[PDB]
DNA sequence: ATTGCATAAGACAACA
DNA sequence: AATGTTGTCTTATGCAAT
DNA sequence: ATTGCATAAGACAACA
DNA sequence: AATGTTGTCTTATGCAAT
């Protein structure tokens, strides 16, 4: 008798459990009466792939900026993270103004080399008029996120919140308590650039700078089980490179670079 | 090889006033040259330099500098023998204290001109621009080839190749033998996926199923 | 414009390409720049009749011809072939701004077009007899099926012609009454249901309606 | 066999209506997949009334990838494949009156011929009609061909001009009915839709299969 | 050698894996240098013990406030759950006025009983004059939390979320989407109080009134392994009540009944 | 218990303005449950139905007169969308209204002395009607009148507290399960179960217990 | 509040207790600085009362510097008088009890007798106090009157004469310089070095130093 | 020999002194680590005077923790026994005569005895204290031994008066001498008894002591 | 077999 | 317009020794 | 042994 | 002054059948 539980949950919104004590009732009239219900299933499942990546070094770079009162008065830093090997580069000012970004892009060119896109978000001296035909005349591309989220990012707000740590770290264990005086400034940015880049971070076996220099990409990897979309598992696919977090995946045929969660992967056989 | 002795002097620029004085760090193994500038002569502003030279760089073995009042004045002089590099002086100009720093020297006077007539500049740059200019002349000094060969001095000083293989690690078989003849490839979370040394076959493998070799 | 087959301006050139029959005739659709073009030496109400006749033919059966004062335009012939066609004129001098100017512009792209063809085969100014059809027909395929300017879609294309999920705005309630246009792989975009102004989210951010 | 592709093949000839008279030579052009047709009912035979009626049907139809045409000295010409050459379009040859590539053609053919005439016939021209009015019959002629269907034919000339996967779901009987595509699919559902009706309805992961 | 890691840390501030690298190091040497700079360890200890509960029915009360629009214009409704069996009562006023929380306390009691204790956060007519009075006169103790956290009345604010739920759930499916008429108050009131009071909630046997009515409590139970401070775990205790969240554990000697989280206790043998 | 009810609706002046006063009483148990009117109306029966069942449950059948509120449809389709089986009687009978005019005379009875020992004589302040209200379930509700060794509520809920838990069988040795056990406690991957005999408990694995009967 | 230090100026006078009978009579020694007293027991007034008096206080705390006192008849006693000689502390005289001369020794008199009245009570005796509880209940007066700060000030009579830990703000950051003094079950209370003030924190808002 | 801090140690012992007569029972008390001196007169041997005693050196001193004495029926009087108690102090007595304990107090009383003689041959009442003069030649001779000297001190005595767990040290020793006051889950805080001191140590750090 | 170890797996946090 | 990330910590697990 | 089932274990969210 | 909680969902796991 499934309709006593009909006029149940239509008058009163039982969980099924309860519709099942209360009549006399088994599984499915439950499971298949309280999905009739819409206001019993709104939410519960919201869609998150989650995946920003560059493959090679030099090819797509990240930027945000910062405001650290320890280095007042020119308390303003950008930061730069290669994608590729995690490599940092990290330059002072005073102001957010276009001119900082052209000589701290230039820093970062003179210290990386050149890469093809910077992905961020979208500042007020940065999709500016100057910044926009300066990096024309250079000639890389720049692809801004989503205009709100400071999420799409994640990369160079992840290496901010660990320079942070770093200089911070580094200042108050030389005798700084609040703030820098004008002269330990450039001890403190080149010591959280040097500490940071040419020294191993985590577990990893290979330095930043060796990655950044001395990369190691594959060209035909493994074969994985995956998704598609469908619904569940297919195989007939090949991983490039499998992060801790998230991987890359390359079809046979297709030939697409995608990056997919680490949920989203697991080994062949 | 590259990274063993380096190189250091002064160059007064009137270009870029009021910071008058710029300083130059120069390779010796590999001639990548890095610059920076800075408006008074004292110990803590070129210790600043050296600083920044060695966070672009990294650490070098010895600094061959001439006998001015500051490279060997007591601040740089532990300062230095914290980080650990071997300190020597000379003559204030001789051809073997300043070989290369007087080439580098050229180079970066010429550059420093060629590109602020490219931007057209010609008295002073403003005191907005030095950054960029600098940044800007490095790059082309340091990436950019002026001798005659086929390695620029990032590819002799970094050594820069583009592998296809990781650290080789010895897999142990079903039986309990070790086995070498085996490369990572991917680090998958409780599988590893090791490639044949010879005939290119990867296998994915189990975690603990795997040691380093060598 | 709005709709293809609706407004039609024909008018007459010169070419001195086709001497002595350097006369020309070209109609223009202005809501689709579309064009047809028939050779005709003589200006007179049997060429007129013929060339809007072809262009009936290649183009579509419009709603309206608009030209101008022409005495070879309004005559008898002419203003018979309208009413037994069921389509409507209008005259000019030509010369309005708004209307009446495309077809000129497109005279204009007709003479460097078949200028540039024939100087391609190897004509400075004078075509053989066995050409200037060719030419002008070449001319036309040039144009019509080859997108010009710089829009998606070529002039003949310019001619004859989701579910609701909410999302979380900065407050963290959730609205209804927007709809998925496009759907990658971590982003949607997202179009409200009364305003209908697109908005791009990232896809952790949206959950479906119902 | 017309599952090929609009404006690919394209298929011409002569045929000699007893109306354009004086100006009795006429030439044809077709296309199989579109059943897209242009003529300009010329007074000469020659190539180069070919390529002009050539050029103005690729002006008129598309583009296409080749254009057939009985071997004979009417189409061979070196003037025309100088032409061919100035727009690329590879070509050969058949026998004249084969069932090949021209059977189509000279239906095609028989139906301009009968609507010709019953256009004639409404208007008030038995044998034949002036130099002046041939252009607008040519003119409703081609209209009534592309625009309106032909015979019960629902795809009319022109539809066949510039024109989610299949899933079946289940009922509470069970049926694995097709008729839904997905567009916005999720992992513990689906966003399918219905090919006629096409009502948007989310229904359980555990409910959809895969159709073909 | 440790003495090139001692500078190079105490300079540099180096992760303990790429000190180990970088200068032929093994185990100890790395780990006890790594913790000689304080600044590498700041927090990462956070001590979190998490334990509200009532032992049997009408011991202790939980108190909160609600506002609800689709109620306007007597949106503020109270919450009041009892924690030893979850029973939830909830009444509707115009403001938080005291006189509000006077009629609301005299419907639970005359509803559930006469508790002991009421605990609570301090509302502007709730630690007032004539509250405290009243709640005297009638004899019931009255346990303010921490004046800012409304954390420590967890359990009658997660009875609040779910009133909402359930409140908000048979109006929207009544088909009044945005607000409710006078007509039909009553009707939500007391159908969202017979829906979660008199039928069973999750997956648990008991429905919340025949806990209230006929509750199961143990005299002693079985022997259980926990916490002592004093680092990991001993026996010779014994376990009062397990919830799902957390427990009551209770001496063999010194009797006490302290509540725990589950994290500290597991079986005995 | 939760057999028959019955419900009426008498004037109080006191109560000014909502002065008609709804009553409630099951039979088995004598409970009351009373809220405040403004005027009655076929919508304000359904409003004190609701709250009766909120506070007591869902009886089986409703016992009031033939008054037009309780006559009127909508009572009668909410009554028969709940499931509770309406059934008048004559306005005043003893066969029916009976108990609940008992009830009623034990209440009005109760607000007078509380109200009187309150401080008021004939009017209670409008915030203070509901207080009065509640005070009065709660003293007939809870409390023992005249001769009675229980209260309604030990009457109509039988709060015995009992003090072992389920009978559950454990998977033995034999691979059977043997019934005549109580689980105790549900911790982490096993429940500790008592014996109902030997007294003894024993944790045991959680794939292994399943419940008696 | 004069700015002399203590052992300056002194003050002295002398009180009947019928409670303390038949030692009847009783002095207290003040100072205008400290305000700490010295007790003796007497049953007569004479000029050996007031040496006693005198040596107990000078022994108890210091010597003074100066005494200022009333023209009592004995106080010129010729014995008093030689102890003085001996002493080196000047003796003043005055109109007896202005406000100039008697600056707190009546109020410190006054304070003395209800003292050991409220004392007498605690421990039972309501009439007189016999001549064994007078020193237990005196010592206990004299304690809790001095060895206890009375009234306010920054440091007790007798004085005249945690660890750190990170708290959270609702801005997010973990301010510093916070000791806590009970460790609750889940809650805790800090007190600012600063600001000295005490506030409860739950235990999963709390991060330490070091 | 030196004790260790005021107010935690005591001793006392009984003296007669015959110049005193009638009342030339004495009860002597002195503190071990601050080394103050307290006495008072009485004529018998008795609980009532030890009480008095006791009392009057508790207000005198400070309240007491335990009072190191020797044997007698006084002591271990029930009113004194209890009264022990009453003010929560205990009893290690030893030996009427131990060497460890009473030798001080025997010295302290050869110098309390001198004192009275010297001063007392200087005002000039040389054999035998007459009743009125007793408790000013008291406080004559405790004044000469209150704040001038005590005999030979450049420290004068007046001016004098968690559960343990082991920890580790880089060294690798495991030291005690530490208690934990708050405590954590990767950590403690602990502070040792002498230097008072509190720091955090990890968990891995730490173990029981005893 | 029990304790301790060497490593892998999983969980938390915060960056305008 | 265009999608989280990963160093640091904790706990669990398996090998190695005793 | 493979598919499906019946249940247990773990994860997310939001309440001024 | 006085400390998270728990319904709902997802995934993993083991028995039972085929
Ligand atoms: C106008 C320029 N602009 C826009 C705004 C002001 N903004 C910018 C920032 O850099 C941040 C930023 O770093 N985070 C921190 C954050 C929060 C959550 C995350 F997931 C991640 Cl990776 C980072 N937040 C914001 C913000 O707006 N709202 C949270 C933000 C910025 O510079
Ligand atoms: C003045 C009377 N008063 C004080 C403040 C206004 N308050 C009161 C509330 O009821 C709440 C409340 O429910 N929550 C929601 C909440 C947030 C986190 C949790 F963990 C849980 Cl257990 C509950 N937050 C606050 C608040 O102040 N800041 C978050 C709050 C309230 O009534
Ligand atoms: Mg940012
Ligand atoms: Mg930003
Ligand atoms: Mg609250
Ligand atoms: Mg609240
Ligand atoms: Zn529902
Ligand atoms: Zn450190």
């Amino acid at each position: 008798p499934l309709r006593e539980a009909k006029d149940l949950h239509t008058a009163l919104h039982i969980g099924p459990r309860a519709l099942s004590k209360a009549c006399n009732i088994s599984m499915q009239q439950a499971r298949e009466v309280v999905q009739t219900c819409p206001h019993c299933n709104s939410a519960p499942a919201l869609e998150a792939g989650v995946n920003p990546r560059g493959l090679g070094p030099l090819q797509i770079w990240q930027t945000d900026f910062t405001l650290e009162p320890r280095m007042a008065p020119r308390s303003w830093l950008a930061v730069t993270v290669d994608t590729a090997s995690s490599a940092i580069v990290v330059t002072q000012h005073g102001r957010v103004t276009s001119v900082a970004v052209q000589h701290h892009w230039a820093t970062a060119i003179a210290v990386l080399g050149r890469p093809k896109a910077i992905k961020t978000d979208n500042g007020s001296c940065f999709t500016s008029k100057s910044t926009r035909e300066w990096l024309a005349r250079w000639g890389i591309a720049h692809t801004t996120g989503i205009p709100g989220n400071s999420q799409g990012q994640a990369m160079v707000e992840r290496a901010n919140r660990l320079l942070k740590d770093k200089i911070r770290v580094l200042a108050e264990g030389d005798g700084f308590m609040k703030r820098i005086p004008t002269s330990k400034q450039g001890e403190l940015l080149a010591k959280a650039m040097y500490a940071l880049n040419h020294f191993e971070r985590g577990e990893n076996t290979k330095t930043p700078i060796q990655k950044h220099w001395r990369p190691t990409v594959l060209t035909e990897g493994p074969p994985v089980k995956i998704r598609i979309e469908t619904g569940e598992w297919e195989k007939g696919w090949n991983v490039l490179v499998w992060g801790r977090g998230y991987a890359a995946v390359k079809n046979r045929d297709t030939d697409k670079v995608i990056w997919v969660p680490s949920r989203k992967v697991k080994p062949d056989i | 090889g590259p990274l063993q002795i380096w190189q250091t002097d002064f160059t007064l620029e009137p270009r870029m006033a009021p910071r008058s004085w710029l300083a130059v760090t120069v390779d010796t193994a590999s001639s990548a040259i890095v610059v920076t500038q800075h408006g008074r002569v004292t110990s803590v502003a070129v210790q600043h330099h050296w600083a920044t030279a060695i966070a672009v760089l990294g650490r070098p073995k010895a600094i061959k500098t001439d006998n001015g009042s500051c490279f060997t004045s007591k601040s740089t002089r532990e300062w230095l023998a914290r980080w650990g590099i071997a300190h020597t002086t000379g003559i204030p100009g001789n051809s073997q204290g300043q070989a290369m720093v007087e080439r580098a020297n050229r180079l970066l006077k010429d550059k420093i001109r060629v590109l602020a007539e490219g931007d057209g500049f010609m008295k002073r740059i403003p005191t907005s621009k030095q950054g960029e200019l600098l940044a800007k002349a490095m790059y082309a000094l340091n990436h950019f080839e002026r001798g005659e060969n086929t390695k620029t001095p990032i590819q002799k000083h970094w050594r820069p190749t583009v592998l296809t293989e990781g650290p080789p690690v010895k897999i142990r078989i079903e039986t309990g033998e070790w086995e070498k003849g085996w490369n990572v490839l991917v680090w998958g979370r409780g599988y590893a996926a090791v490639k044949n040394r010879d005939t290119d076959k990867v296998i994915w493998v189990p975690s603990r199923k795997v040691k380093p070799d060598i």
